[PDB]
């Protein structure tokens, strides 16, 4: 069974870092995305960045891009990703899915963790 | 007045004894046609919409592998054959392999094996033929009316729609009468051989042969999932390790490639419809029945003032934003051009009648001073607008530049750039067959040849005609190495 | 591959600017001067073969000339 | 060009509902669209693998198209639990990311 | 990067199969032998420019070889 | 039979055959059923019945 888990419900004040990670296991890490999609707390979902760990390369969103950073560590099939300065705005729960390589799979995504919430307050 | 500061209109001058003038349209480009009394109008071309594509010869720039299998037999036992050898969707390479003891059999040698490998596309590219019958040109008349908002307004103008099928539109006017444009469409862009690859949300002009050409697996492009995919070996390569074994590859993404192998083709908007905005056509425009409005009105007394500071074009004509004062609705606007120091009249109005239609808004009016001081009078009292202005200019100049544009539009249109103001004189006709022959026998030679290798025949030709006895030879020489240096010094565009 | 076949030379110039114009006018030049700056013992070579091969200057240093592009673009 | 998407409700009697994004030139009209479905509270899920095509189970209460620059899921009659929050999903080629729909609250009454 | 400047001409060689060695040994006079059945002209164009520079039968072969392989290639 | 007084208007688009012959596909929109298409080549630039 292939699935994807959290690091666990996390909260920190403003101007924090924070590394939000993921579990994989079950299937070939290589060979799928991580599409790390994010969700306000009642609001819209908002995908923001997705990272190829055969490779290593980032595909950030032009708003994440420089605020946010993303690792694959294939050694333990595990993507990381870090908030670089946590701002009170930037309150969500963030899950990371896999997505197929190829242009018709960049935008699918199955097997989503459960989403690691963090809060931001002072 | 769409085509003011555009920095690429020419301007028409002469009508014809007919009275149709007959004008090469580009995108790019504006052509402001006058008359002698007709009002003036600068035709412009927008665009090429293009509808009914039918996709054709569809492209693989990807690929994928999925499964790969392979079987391999001794030596002097034949082939090593595979069941999905006869499949449609793999492909597969024959390749010998030293065997022998500690391998599987007693003789010594080299034997056969095959690896065959199933084959999926990913992205593809698809290139769609330009239905002929469903190619529209679209072209914007603008006449010289001198509206407030109409300077340099892109929007502002009545449009006309002119396809290969009723090629003659003869544009409504709103006061101006009927312009008839007679134009021919089937001299354009010669779009039988091109044909419009797009990758993505991209698409470009690339010619069919070409086209056809290039190298990479290809389908009928008939809307069918899972295709069969001719001359798929192309993404793939086999790979010998030293002798033992054979191993396939995807060979990657060839989409960087492709960008780099149409780095001359001009590119379309595939955005909405296939707008193509590059190409021209020819327009023989006849302006038999267009009327000047505001013949019969009258002079105005009151004074004039201008809103804002008078500015130049980049083909030196001067433009006046002058706003009425006076009480008379319809007006004509009286116009002399004074010169320096005295009295005269020898600057041109290249509006053709400035009129104040209303006095709540203001004209704008466009003028083509005379070289060096000229004072510019608006007024027809004594207390009448003074418009100061100096021209740095050189008539010589003016005819080097016009000799140089002229060249410009030689070494693109080619045979039809001949008929770009052809008032329809006997001179025109034998200079555009004499240009015609040379052109075919010229792209005959030179097709296919690069900028670069251009500059260095042209060159070459010119070194070898300095350095010839034979007079014919050396001048022929020299005239075609001094045109082909033009050409590839301008050709890459 | 597709990429060193360009779409170069085709007769379909138009007023428009063409994908790719400012880079790929000078690519190939580009291309001729690295190979020939990171080799420079093929000029040794090229000189040689243009000297005992061309009689007159002209037919020398055409033969250089010829010499040092096709070999860098026929690698 | 960001893509769109307007909440929308219906009667637990499954007359026909239908949720539309509509997208630009070159998002939705040259990539697959692919639908998701969210419960509130849980990971969304992922309602439609590609264009039209179901990943497992809900067969013809959850059935998608697209037809040029805009796509939608029809149905042939809902049921209650087909209430949850829907997502489309593209992969834009101009901003090269992958473009979420601004979210619908689909409520079963 | 770019296909124009592949990896053929460095001295390092063993004794394995190079990456697209069959392909590539090729692939160069595939695309030249192409591009001159596309356009033919330019045979008579080198035939003229060979015949009005080379006084010897070697300096026209040599200067039409060199011209016919250097259009394509340079493209 | 007399003269079409009425327009035409062509309905498949106009093709080259191979010896250089063109192919005109027109629909007379005219009540004079019984009738002749007048058809007159005007050469580029020239009236010339060419
Ligand atoms: C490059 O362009 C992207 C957009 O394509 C820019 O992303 C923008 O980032 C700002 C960051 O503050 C976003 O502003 C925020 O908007 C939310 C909307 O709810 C609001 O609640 C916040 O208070 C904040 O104002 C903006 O929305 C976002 N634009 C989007 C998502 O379209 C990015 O900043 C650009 N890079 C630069 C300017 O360096
Ligand atoms: C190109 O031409 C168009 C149309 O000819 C111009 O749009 C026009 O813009 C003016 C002002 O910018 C509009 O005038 C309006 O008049 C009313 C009268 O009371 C006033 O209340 C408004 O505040 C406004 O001033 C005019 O309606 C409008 N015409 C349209 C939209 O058809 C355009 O400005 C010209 N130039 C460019 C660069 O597009
Ligand atoms: C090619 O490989 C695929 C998988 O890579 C094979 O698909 C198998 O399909 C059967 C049912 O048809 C499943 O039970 C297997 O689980 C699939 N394999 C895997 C690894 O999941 C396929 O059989 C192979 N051969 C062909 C000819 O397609
Ligand atoms: C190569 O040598 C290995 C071991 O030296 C051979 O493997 C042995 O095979 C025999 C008979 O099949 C077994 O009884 C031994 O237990 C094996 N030893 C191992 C596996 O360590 C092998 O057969 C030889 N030949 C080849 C082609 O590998």
């Amino acid at each position: 069974q292939v699935q994807l888990v959290q690091s666990g419900a996390e909260v920190k004040k403003p101007g924090a870092p924070v590394k939000v990670s993921c579990e994989a296991s079950g299937y070939t890490f290589t060979d799928y995305f991580i599409h790390w999609v994010r969700q306000a707390p009642g609001q819209g979902l908002e995908w923001m960045g997705w990272i190829n760990p055969i490779s290593g390369g980032t595909n950030y969103h032009p708003r994440f891009h420089g605020g946010v950073t993303m690792t694959r560590d294939t050694s333990m099939k595990v993507a990381y990703m870090e908030l670089k300065r946590l701002t009170s705005d930037d309150t969500a729960v963030y899950f990371c899915a896999r997505g197929r390589d190829f242009r018709g799979g960049y935008s699918q995504l199955d097997y989503w963790g459960q989403g690691t919430l963090v809060t931001v307050s002072s | 007045m769409r085509c003011v500061g555009v920095g690429n209109r020419d301007f028409v001058e002469g009508l014809s004894g007919a009275t149709w003038v007959d004008v090469v349209l580009e995108h790019g480009g504006c052509v402001t046609t006058m008359a002698k009394n007709k009002p003036t109008l600068d035709i412009e071309l927008q665009k090429t919409e293009a509808t009914q594509l039918a996709t054709l010869r569809k492209l693989c720039i990807e690929g994928k592998i999925t499964n790969v299998t392979t079987d391999s037999r001794c030596p002097t036992q034949g082939e090593a054959i595979l069941p999905e050898e006869q499949d449609q969707n793999y492909v597969c390479k024959h390749t010998y392999v030293d065997r022998g003891w500690g391998n599987g059999c007693g003789l010594f040698g080299k034997g056969s094996l095959v690896t065959c490998a199933k084959f999926q596309c990913l992205e593809l590219i698809e290139g769609k033929v330009v239905q002929h019958e469903n190619l529209k040109y679209t072209v914007i008349i603008t006449v010289h009316t001198g509206d407030q908002h109409q300077v340099g307004n892109e929007t502002q103008g009545v449009t006309a729609e002119i396809t290969p099928q009723a090629s003659t539109v003869e544009a409504i006017l709103p006061e101006y009468g009927t312009l008839g444009l007679e134009c021919s469409p089937r001299t354009g862009l010669d779009f039988n051989e091109m044909i419009l690859l797009t990758m993505k949300n991209k698409a470009w002009m690339v010619h069919r042969q070409w086209f056809f050409d290039l190298p990479l697996p290809w389908t009928s492009g008939a809307t069918t999932e899972t295709p069969t995919w001719n001359k798929k070996e192309l993404l793939v390569t086999f790979k010998n390790a030293h002798a033992k074994k054979q191993e396939v590859v995807v060979l990657g993404s060839q989409e960087g490639a492709m960008h780099t192998a149409l780095t001359g083709a001009t590119e379309i908007q595939t955005s909405g419809g296939t707008s193509i905005f590059a190409g021209h056509l020819k327009c023989r425009l006849k302006m038999d029945k267009l009327e000047l409005k505001g013949m019969s009105y009258a002079m105005c007394s009151n004074a004039f003032v201008l809103k804002k500071e008078v500015s130049e074009t980049q083909h030196g004509t001067i433009l006046i934003k002058v706003e009425y004062k006076g009480e008379d609705a319809p007006c004509k606007i009286p116009f002399s051009t004074e010169d320096g120091q005295g009295k005269a009249h020898n600057g041109r109005l290249i509006t053709a009648n400035p009129v104040v239609t209303k006095k709540e808004e203001l004209v704008n009016i466009e003028a083509e001073p005379p070289f060096g001081e000229s004072n510019i009078i608006i007024g027809i009292g004594d207390k009448a607008l003074r418009i100061n202005w100096y021209k740095k200019g050189s008539s010589i100049g003016k005819m080097f530049e016009a000799t140089a544009r002229g060249a410009r539009r030689m070494a693109i249109l080619g045979d039809t750039a001949w008929d770009f103001g052809s008032v329809g004189g006997v001179l025109n006709s034998l200079g555009k067959m004499v240009h015609q022959i040379f052109g075919s026998a010229y792209t005959a030679l030179f097709s296919g040849v690069s900028w670069i290798m251009k500059i260095g025949i042209g060159v070459l030709l010119t070194w070898i005609g300095l350095n010839s006895k034979n007079t014919s030879m050396s001048f022929s020489c020299i005239v075609i190495g001094i045109i082909t240096l033009y050409l590839g010094a301008v050709v890459q565009a | 591959s597709v990429a060193l076949a360009p779409h170069v030379g085709m007769g379909l110039d138009t007023r428009a600017q063409t994908w790719m114009s400012a880079e790929g006018a000078w690519r190939q030049i580009e291309k001729v001067e690295t190979w020939a700056f990171r080799h420079p013992g093929f000029t040794i070579l090229a000189l040689f073969l243009a000297h005992y091969i061309g009689t007159s200057l002209t037919q020398k240093v055409v033969i250089f000339i010829l010499l040092m592009l096709v070999t860098p673009s026929m690698t | 060009s960001v893509l769109t998407q307007p909440p929308s409700a219906s009667g637990t009697p499954g007359q026909r509902v239908t949720i539309s994004c509509s997208g630009g030139s070159s998002n939705i009209a040259i990539n697959t669209v692919n639908w998701y479905q969210q419960v509130p509270g849980t990971a969304p899920k992922l309602l439609m693998y590609s264009n039209n095509q179901r990943p497992s189970g809900v067969p013809d209460r959850f059935s998608g198209s697209k037809s040029g620059t805009s796509a939608s899921l029809a149905i042939s009659g809902l049921q209650s639990e087909d209430e949850a929050d829907y997502y489309c999903a593209t992969w834009d080629d101009s901003l090269k990311d992958v473009l979420f729909g601004g979210g619908t609250k689909l409520t079963v009454l």
